[PDB]
RNA sequence: UGAGCACUUUAUCACCGUGUCCCCAAUCUGGAUAUUUU
């Protein structure tokens, strides 16, 4: 069977994400370091919520809708997680550990087991500096209104960083009942990927992908160095040189699919040279996802 | 004992005292004059000490290098060797400075 | 539904904005850097206040008026934020977190949810040098008057920079009750956008837009590289070449709307050439906003 | 070590040179005086304060200022260490750390 | 790299040529009395310092000014001109970081 | 246990003596991950170049096989102090031991 | 290198999970006189 997995990156821009929930005077964004340098941010689970929301706006069932009425966030549910009557959030009937028992396994024969069929990892930035502020401020109303917010005035500052960052993911799934429409919708929705890290009316960021690269779609898991291309520089072109070399003389090549940035500004002669099988060269990244889904899904 | 211990303690108390006497322009003699002026002086020292305490933790490990806030708190012949001693193996110097800041923290 | 988002830039000029609130001897303007170079300034929330003020002068309700009587700034309020009786600052009934509770949710059934329906980001300059002064001075009165300001004399200097800078924004909204008049007024007011960064009687700057470009008004979110055009040079013309190419042969085009500068001084033959759909070419930027609002709003 | 004291030496030379530009180079008029010593240190502290303020403001321009602006206005001296006048092209950060340390020590105010 | 010393070495020959041009009998009269050296030292100081203002004025013409001046005095220029593509294709690295800070601010 | 297996491979095996009972270094009282071999017997032999015969008691330490080998060899003796690998070392030990 | 002097502490294996928050921009101030020879 076919297994596919890909990597993307977004355009450079300023950004900042609420990540502390620890202190009020100052905000911290830095999460994890590399080789003695702090240049990585962002959580590997917020994009799950972003995908869920986008799937909600695309007409698939609203199985789990976030509601904001209480002080602490709570999420409602339907009658019960069912991976057959509906998409079950891409068939995400998850663990229900409680002493009540009396689960559907004895009534609806539902073992409560998951159908994950998805893989994702935390993003990593490419710029190390996180020691700049903006020094905004908040006022005191004192307007004799019925509500006073803080009854004080403060001079609190925030931290932002201008960076572009990469993102790997894997699927490694297989077609089943009601899957082709749902997997096709997932591949359609991953193209946009907006509204990440909740609402942000002061900083606006997008996850529109450029230079998307997917690896080894028909073959079994053999990929390596998912975090390869970086520093606004192409790196998979030498990977094709060293892994599954284009010529079938010392290392036979493989079916690859390449994004738009790596071919928009790159040597014209190389396009003709990279024609042992022609690979898959496209101008806009969104164009190739439909064809890739058609090929991998088989229909 | 002309060692690191008193040197960092001396510069720590001198640093905090100097800039509070610059920003706020206050002396301890005026503080003891009346209980009223003392408490906001204590409160003003409260804000001064904590902002450095939190921020010095913000920059950690070798990325702190030997360049610190307000240019290493702007600290003769003993300076030459002492600078070289703190040139290498800087991890303990920053850790022990937090003790001086906690010492300068007002009681109660 | 239709979603629109655009980018603008202003004319080059000298400028300086109070941004330190830290020290008195010298003033600092530089905020954030790029690729090892410091060429970005300005906050992404002052223009919100500018829009609020301009909406005040346009006859919409004065829901939240800034008052200057106390030493620290305080802003008054009406009886309560209501997104129905009035514009609610473009329906900005925001969070009210207090222990009193007794909110209108139990009396007026108002969940205190604040509609946003707006997106904006911080501006970025295009010139890196911020190491010049003007060296003005302040006098001592000593005129035997009843008031002495400082009882001293100082020689303090200020920093200015001559630069033009770009600005992106997004709306991605939809028509609702009482919206068409309010969104039309917002689009009318964004054209002028004067009085930014508070009062400034010594440095006078304007946000009059030239070479405005809006993208993908009817289609869903697919835009990329909002910060593209810069260095007083057009860049979206090659974007049309590579994204939604003008000819419908290898990449079908899309409905775009272009500003005035990009067509005022540009090849005459290109106007005729760029006629696959004709796009939307206008001389003054203010002219096209009314038509764009009419088309997107539907009325 | 040897570079550190070299940084120390140029710090004294620059300070006295600025004093020579503003007033007399020799320092004997301010000996046991409650006013002459007061003005001598006052002009001394203000000169280093403004020079140090300019240097510490260029925080993120570490390399370039060490090529261009932090080395022209301070009159530097070279005798034989051309070989060691090379890390200024690749280090560009610790040398600044030494300079700010030397200037901070040359702040004789109580 | 190697050009750093090349610029370094050619500068002492440049200032020595400068001294030999404006002044007469060069260093042979230094052993006479320390007095005349003071005028020689102050004159050699007052010629370099005025050149500091001109050399650091503007990048474009500070090139044009220093090519003609540099071609005049030194005599080993034939070696350096035929090598490294005439200072690496005319203007590169802001004239070697402004002629290595005018030879480290004249020693 | 089979998993997490630990194996005893030779690593700088050094000791020798004339037909006299053991003494001197006592096979213990040594530091960790250092040059206990080296420091101990090099210091003893420098103190006892004439007291004990370094010709039969060959060199010590695998690290000195990488640096300062020439200096130690020239200062001590030109004996059969070869040290490249334990296998050939024990081979020449057996070669010299067949005769004795 | 001598008489009480043994022979191993031995062999195997999963924590399932899932899931992040809204709000905000201040102020004023400028300066004085002065060249001649190869």
């Amino acid at each position: 069977n076919l297994n596919l997995f890909a990597t993307i990156l977004t355009y450079p821009a300023p950004a900042s994400n609420y990540r502390g929930e620890s202190e009020e005077n100052r905000s911290v964004i830095q999460k994890i370091l590399k080789d003695g340098q702090k240049y990585a941010i962002i959580s590997p689970e917020s994009m799950r919520n972003a995908l869920r929301e986008m799937l909600i706006e695309l007409g698939q069932p609203n199985n789990r809708t976030r509601l904001h009425s209480e002080d602490q966030l709570a999420v409602e549910f339907k009658e019960y997680p069912n991976p057959d009557k509906f998409a079950d959030d891409f068939l995400f009937g998850y663990m229900v550990a409680q002493t009540n028992d009396a689960k559907e396994m004895k009534k609806l024969n539902r073992p409560a087991k998951r159908d994950s069929i998805f893989r994702c990892n935390m993003a990593v930035a490419v710029n190390p500096y996180k020691y700049d502020t903006v020094f905004y401020q908040s006022p005191l109303n004192a307007g004799d209104s019925a509500w006073k917010n803080s009854t004080s005035s403060a001079l609190l500052h925030r931290e932002v960083t201008h960076t572009a960052f990469q993102y790997p993911f894997a699927l490694a799934g297989k077609d089943c009942a009601a899957k082709p429409e749902w997997v096709k919708a997932l591949l359609q929705a991953i193209a946009e990927l907006n509204g990440v890290a909740g609402g942000h009316a002061r900083a606006y960021y997008e996850f529109a992908p450029r230079s998307v690269v997917a690896r080894l779609t028909p073959k079994l898991v053999a990929g390596y160095q998912t975090y390869g291309f970086d520093a606004e520089g192409n790196w998979l072109e030498l990977s094709r040189l060293t892994a599954t070399d284009s010529d079938n003389l010392d290392l036979p090549a493989n079916e690859f699919w390449l994004g738009g940035e790596l071919v928009r500004k790159m040597d014209q002669e190389q396009k003709a040279q990279l024609e042992a099988m022609g690979a898959h060269l496209y101008a806009n990244p969104e164009k190739l996802f439909a064809d890739l889904a058609d090929s991998f899904l088989g229909v | 004992t002309r060692e690191y211990a008193e040197i960092v303690y001396k510069i720590a108390q001198g640093f905090v005292l100097s800039k509070l006497s610059s920003k706020h322009d206050l002396q301890w003699s005026k503080c003891k004059g009346n209980p009223k002026l003392e408490r906001e002086y204590n409160d003003k020292k409260e804000k001064v000490v904590n902002e450095a305490f939190l921020a010095i933790r913000s920059r950690t490990e070798k990325q702190a290098f030997i360049d610190y806030f307000v240019s290493t708190l702007y600290p003769q012949d003993e300076f030459v060797d002492f600078a070289q001693k703190l040139f290498q193996d800087t991890d303990e110097i920053r850790s022990l400075t937090l003790l001086a800041l906690s010492s300068q923290y007002p009681i109660k």
